[PDB]
């Protein structure tokens, strides 16, 4: 499959 | 306890200059994380240090 989603970036 | 290395799982090009390139198959110094995956952490490979999505990596 394709590379995933990332998380949101750290606050 | 935790590794104090990671796999790349991906690749990783990075967006920003804070951000930490790396290919399939790189291993990454973890530097600082946290105990969740779906969260950013900051490594050290291919000659710098910076921060990467941690979904990207497997733990040692």
């Amino acid at each position: 499959g394709p590379p995933p989603a990332m998380p949101a970036r750290p606050t | 306890g935790s590794s104090p290395k990671a796999v790349a799982l991906y690749s990783f090009a990075g967006e920003e200059s804070g951000d930490l390139p790396f290919r399939k198959g790189d291993v990454i110094t973890i530097l600082k994380k946290s105990d969740s995956q779906n969260d950013w952490w900051t490594g050290r490979v291919n000659g710098r240090e910076g921060i990467f999505p941690a979904n990207y990596v497997e733990l040692v």
